[PDB]
C-alpha cells in the first residue's frame, strides 16, 4: 500500500581525495658501451 | 674584452680531425691551423650542433 514514498538520509565516510607517500627506488649499476647502455637491477619490490 | 698588445684563450668544438678555420675578433678575421684528436667515448650523453 505504497507507490515511491520514500525519505533519504546521510552517510558517513565520504570519498575525497587525498596523497599517497610513495618511496623512489635505488640507482642502478650503470656501465656504458657502443651505442648501448647496460642496467644491474637490484628490485626490493615489484619495480617497473 | 681588448686593450692594445696582447692575447687572448677561446675554448672551440669541432667534428673534423683537420681544422682550419676563420675567427672574426671584432671587425677583422684571423685563420686557425688546428689538428684535432678523436675522443675516448663514443658514446656522449649530450646532444651538440
Amino acid at each position: 500500500e505504497l507507490g515511491d514514498r520514500k525519505g533519504k538520509i546521510h552517510i558517513p565516510f565520504p570519498l575525497a581525495n587525498v596523497t599517497c607517500r610513495v618511496p623512489k627506488a635505488r640507482n642502478p649499476t650503470v656501465t656504458y658501451g657502443k651505442n648501448q647502455v647496460i642496467m644491474l637491477l637490484y628490485p626490493d619490490h615489484p619495480t617497473l | 674584452e681588448v686593450e692594445g698588445n696582447s692575447q687572448l684563450q677561446i675554448s672551440f668544438s669541432t667534428a673534423l680531425a683537420s681544422a682550419e678555420f676563420r675567427v672574426q675578433v671584432c671587425s677583422t678575421q684571423v685563420h686557425c691551423a688546428a689538428e684535432c684528436h678523436p675522443p675516448k667515448d663514443h658514446i656522449v650523453n649530450y646532444p651538440a650542433s
